[PDB]
């Protein structure tokens, strides 16, 4: 662990002679790496596109004034939750590859803030959608500040407290390395509030079912079929799938799968949502086709 | 000036048959959907049938139904009807209207007493002598 | 765990013990 | 600044805090239209939503379920043309539409105006609500047997009870297939064209019964939900 | 009896149309071809109003052509500034479905009406700055569709009952009575000197009626379908009406006939509101395609097209002095819309 | 009823609105056309303002 089997193991130093290996006379004077640049390329170029689609999502949206609503408002908030985790992402790379620096401590707590709000955020977008059902619909609709709160100042307030722990107790350099079972108090809360979406995805399903066969048919197993696929990317749904899994060895064939899933399905997952809800949505494509047709008919 | 004159009625021996025409002048009969309403003696107004601008799209009602044939002409610009095996509960005043506005589903005021856009119509009587 | 994370964690552990395993394969390479 | 535009800048502000105010209240508040024959029971219906609380032109009523206010608009005085006016209510939450099912030769006048409303080029997006009243009459008349309806309406004759029908335990089966005659002879309307933007919610109304506002209560609230289903392309 | 009245009626009928041929001799086509077209028009969005929470019904220009009042069917009568686009006043209205509002020409009363049958009219300029309901009409039996002010003390009203009544302020009660329309009164027109008006109704009609006397005078029935809106040439001897069938008609009423028709194509959707320019070469209509056309009022070709509406636009005015137009659609925005050079 | 009353009236109204002088077409249309033609350079739509009077900016 680390660099102190030779600076504690002067005791210029004879056999230690109490180990069964290294024999006591005389005196003391590839695969990995090709599937961590595998997995590092593709992540980074899923991102990449995830951005570029996003941020012309957000500039799509912030265009026409029309479009501005407490949906759309949430759907923007988490597209710039999906591009600052992006953001630091590609910070985190760029820093730790290619002791204790303040840059080291400063970007690794960036990524996982970020990282944090992101979750919240996909979090936060099921529970207006399950509000809008239960809650709001004949009540008033508007929680757009305290979603946002949930979404920001908690994250931060846990960030802010591993952050104290973390310099508290063991502050060995840069904080990439895991001491204990500190990093739980970052897995613990944002895993579980996945749960909790993936609880609302299953309770949209029902809602998504029951109307249907009050309105009548395949026509209407289609159209459930075609709402559960639009709405797998927006819950996080994939990450169910291998949150189960503990931490893996490296050389493993679980641990291998399990990284090439969530590296491709998390990578993609901002790429398919701009894509859902911002090209094939009917309204924003409506509003695109005036806008064009406006400027056609003025030049 | 948007008008309709109706042609055909009088005395009819029952179960026989009628011929009623409508021609329609000041306004493309083309665009229009055309009805037919009825006003029995001490009676209200009531909608019998209906057809579309092209004819695809032809409806009756409940009390007529497989009775009574419209059909329209635009080339001669004309509305028929044909009327087959009468009774004498049809004996009643024939009103031929139009659809209110142009390339629309909906008949809102047809059957309305006040209704400006029908013609004068026509008695039919269904007695047996 | 946290896809990010762990891999994040690997990563470090692994630099962290490949640095000490090729200067302890440097150091007895010349020993032997 | 001038000291003028000042003041005018803030009794701007006063508005536009009170238009803050009356918008907070206003989108609490449901609006729904009554439409109906006059033989209809729809006074009936009004009376007891006013009771129960829970020249002239139009009538408006104001009743709070479940904390939820609504406000029910009737037609007080205009005439017998509906082809203007009705484009006033192409926002309205909900348009409770009172049919009698009693009168079988009016029922066809009935039809043709739910074709009417349902088709409107302005009332695409608006669902109607459906009430069968008088099932107590209709009960009775069936059971006279002096009339029928296979007179009126043929298909009757060829007509089968639903198999999804639940009847009243206590209830006549020739009263529950003329029921479901004539609220699938308005369902075939009403499924003839929409597209599935606007929807329809028949229910039977006794016009007694205090069970009416609580269902349009529920209708309404599924219909906000549909809502925001199309807000998400759900539907 | 009956049948020889209306036997005597087509008669009459017969000759008028003779006459009206007889005095018909060319078309206004035919003579405007040797005029100088208008030419393409391009008009931009100056201001937007926002903060009406329902539909804009109507709305009417004041007479110094800076304030404006804008009625919604959310209850809420709301007067704009169109230079700052401040909020001058927000009155409650008692009937959330309003379908019509009017602006005095002194600037001291607002009048508004629609389903409830009762004109309500506030006064602006009171002691405290606070308005209040000055009076209050009844006595239509329909819904009220147009007003419009006369004088301080007197307002005409029009109303779906077929039937048109002016109003006294001071009394409340009624003192002129017109009828003859058969089918529902939309809007009517007032001529610059306040001595006849034209209404159109839901029959293909449009009629004039002399305030002061009380009867009709001509009857136009050149539409196909109900006429939805209708305005006053600036000379006061003309007038152009706009219907469901997507086509306006120019009327002279000396000439007693149709002047010009405005039709394309293209366009099949019904028309609600129409308004001159302050030379009247241009009529400005609103159309059911969310959008408003400018036609030559010569050339009956179309001059401009002014879209950017979400929704159907309801109600079109033009300043006095012509400086800008005041568009209101159905999506609870307000445009004004003007040209640059 | 009132129908023969109406019908008295509608035909008293037309001929009352029979008996009057009907100006020619040419006329009204060469006189709307010099109205139009006087008052053309009065009109802002037809004619832009410049910024600088247009209070509209």
């Amino acid at each position: 662990v680390m660099t102190k089997e030779e600076q504690i193991f002067l005791l210029a130093v004879p056999c230690p002679d109490y180990i069964y290996d290294f024999n006591h006379k005389g005196h003391a004077y590839t695969r990995e790496r090709e599937v961590f640049d595998r997995l590092g390329m593709i992540y980074t170029v899923g991102y990449s596109v995830s951005l570029a689609s996003l941020t012309v999502a957000v500039l799509i949206l912030a265009y026409f004034r029309r479009l501005h609503c407490t949906r759309n408002y949430i759907h923007m908030h988490l597209f710039l939750s999906f591009m600052l985790r992006a953001v630091s992402i590609f910070v985190k790379d760029a820093v730790l590859y290619s002791a204790g620096y303040a840059g080291c401590r400063v970007a690794v707590t960036f990524f996982l803030y970020f990282l944090a709000t992101n979750y919240y955020w996909i979090l936060v977008e099921g529970l207006y959608l399950h509000s809008l059902i239960f809650m709001a619909f004949f009540s008033e609709k508007k929680y757009l500040w305290g979603f946002t709160v949930f979404g920001w100042g908690l994250p931060a307030v846990f960030v802010a407290v591993w952050v104290s722990v973390r310099a508290t107790l063991a502050n060995t350099g840069c904080w990439d390395l895991s001491s204990g079972n500190k990093k739980w108090i970052i897995q613990v809360p944002i895993l579980a509030s996945i749960v909790l979406n993936f609880i609302l995805f299953i309770n949209i399903v029902r809602v998504l079912a029951t109307k249907l066969r009050e309105t009548n048919t395949r026509q209407q197993y289609r159209k459930l079929l075609k709402s559960t696929l639009v709405l797998m990317p927006l819950f996080g749904v994939h990450y169910i799938v291998f949150m189960a899994t503990p931490y893996t060895e490296v050389s493993g064939t679980l641990w291998q799968v399990q990284m090439h899933y969530e590296m491709l399905f998390n990578s993609f997952q901002g790429f398919f949502v701009a894509i859902i809800y911002c090209f094939c949505n009917g309204e924003v494509q409506a509003e695109i086709k005036k806008s064009w047709s406006r400027w056609t008919l003025a030049l | 000036q948007v008008q309709l004159q109706e042609s055909g009625g009088g005395l009819v021996q029952p179960g026989g048959s009628l011929r009623l025409s409508c021609a329609a002048s000041g306004f493309t009969f083309s665009n229009y959907k055309m009805n037919w309403v009825r006003q029995a003696p001490g009676k209200g107004l009531e909608w019998v049938s209906d057809i579309s601008q092209s004819g695809a799209s032809i409806s009756y009602t409940g009390s007529v139904k497989g009775r009574f044939t419209i059909s329209r002409d635009n080339a001669k610009n004309t509305l028929y009807l044909q009327m087959n095996s009468l009774k004498p509960e049809d004996t009643a005043v024939y009103y031929c209207a139009r659809c209110p506005a142009p390339f629309t589903r909906d008949c809102f005021d047809v059957t309305s007493t006040t209704y400006a856009y029908r013609g004068q119509g026509t008695q039919v009587t269904v007695s047996s002598h | 765990a946290v896809a990010e994370i762990q891999l994040m964690h690997q990563r470090a552990k692994w630099i962290q013990d490949a640095r000490r395993r090729a200067f302890l394969h440097k150091l007895i390479a010349e020993i032997h | 600044l001038s000291a003028e535009d000042k003041a005018a800048v803030e009794r701007s502000k006063m508005i536009e805090k009170q238009l803050q105010k009356d918008k907070q209240v206003y989108r609490a508040t449901h609006r729904l239209l009554l439409l109906g024959a006059d033989n209809s029971g729809k006074s009936t219906i009004v009376k007891q939503m006013r009771i129960y609380h829970v020249t002239s032109g139009i009538f408006e009523t104001k009743f709070q379920v479940d904390k939820v206010n609504f406000h029910m608009f009737d037609v007080g005085a205009q005439r017998d043309e509906r082809r203007k006016w009705i484009q006033c209510f192409n926002d309205v939450t909900a348009i409770i539409f009172v049919v009698d099912s009693s009168d079988y030769n009016r029922l066809q006048e009935a039809l043709n105006d739910f074709k009417s409303i349902w088709n409107n080029r302005w009332l695409r997006t608006i669902s109607v609500i459906l009430f069968l009243n008088k099932q107590d009459l209709l009960a009775e008349k069936v059971l006279a047997g002096k009339s029928k309806i296979e007179d009126y309406f043929p298909e009757f004759a060829r007509y089968t009870t639903p198999e999804d029908a639940t009847p009243e335990p206590g209830e006549d089966p020739r009263v529950t297939r003329a029921k479901y005659f004539i609220r699938d002879e308005f369902l075939r309307i009403s499924t003839a064209s929409g597209d599935g933007r606007h929807y329809c919610y028949p229910h039977f109304t006794c016009s007694v019964d205090t069970e009416n506002a609580r269902r349009i209560f529920n209708d309404c609230r599924d219909i906000i939900q549909r809502m925001h289903l199309r807000q998400y392309e759900l539907l | 009896e009956l049948d020889q009245l209306r036997q005597e009626a087509e008669q009459l009928k017969n000759q008028i149309r003779d006459a009206r041929k007889a005095c018909a001799d060319a078309t206004l086509s035919q003579i405007t071809n040797n005029i100088d077209p208008v030419g393409r028009i391009q008009m931009r969005t100056r201001r937007t109003l926002r903060g009406h929470l329902a539909k804009i019904y109507a709305m009417h220009w004041g007479t110094d052509s800076r304030l404006l009042v804008s009625a919604s069917q959310d209850g809420k009568l709301i007067i704009w500034d169109s230079y700052t686009t401040n909020k001058v006043h927000a009155i409650p209205l008692r009937s959330s479905w309003v379908m019509t509002c009017a602006y005095a020409p002194s600037g001291n009363y607002v009048a508004c009406g629609g389903l409830d049958n009762i004109c309500s009219i506030y006064n602006l300029k009171t002691r405290e700055g606070n308005v209040r309901v000055s009076r209050e009409l009844a006595g239509h039996t329909g819904y009220l569709s147009c007003c419009r002010f006369l004088d301080d003390n007197q307002i005409v009203t029009s109303s779906g009952d077929t039937t048109c009544a002016l109003w006294d302020i001071e009394t409340g009660q009624q003192t002129t009575t017109f009828t003859g329309h058969t089918g529902d009164v939309m809007s009517l027109s007032l001529a610059p000197d306040t001595r006849l008006f034209v209404s159109g109704a839901c029959d293909a009609s449009a009629k004039l009626w002399d305030v002061r006397e009380g009867m009709c005078r001509q009857t136009f029935t050149g539409h196909e379908s109900d006429i939805n809106a209708i305005c006053f040439f600036p000379n006061g001897n003309a007038f152009a009406t706009g219907s469901d069938d997507a086509t306006c008609r120019l009327f002279d009423l000396r000439a007693d006939q149709e002047l010009m028709t405005y039709s394309h194509d293209n366009i099949i959707c019904g028309i609600t509101s129409v308004s001159f320019s302050k030379s009247g070469r241009l009529l400005l209509a609103g159309y059911d395609d969310f959008n408003c056309n400018v036609w030559d009022a010569l050339k009956a070709d179309r001059a401009g097209v002014l879209a950017g509406h979400d929704n159907r636009v309801s109600c079109l005015g033009v300043t006095d002095d012509g400086m800008a137009v005041a568009t209101g659609s159905w999506d609870s925005f307000l445009k004004i819309w003007n040209g640059s050079s | 009823t009132a129908s023969i009353a109406q019908a008295r009236k509608l035909v008293e109204q037309l001929k009352m609105e029979a008996n009057i002088d009907r100006i020619k077409v040419s006329k009204a249309a060469a006189d709307l056309m010099a109205y139009c033609e006087a008052h053309a350079k009065e009109d802002p739509l037809l004619t832009p303002v410049p910024a600088s009077e247009n209070p509209f900016r």
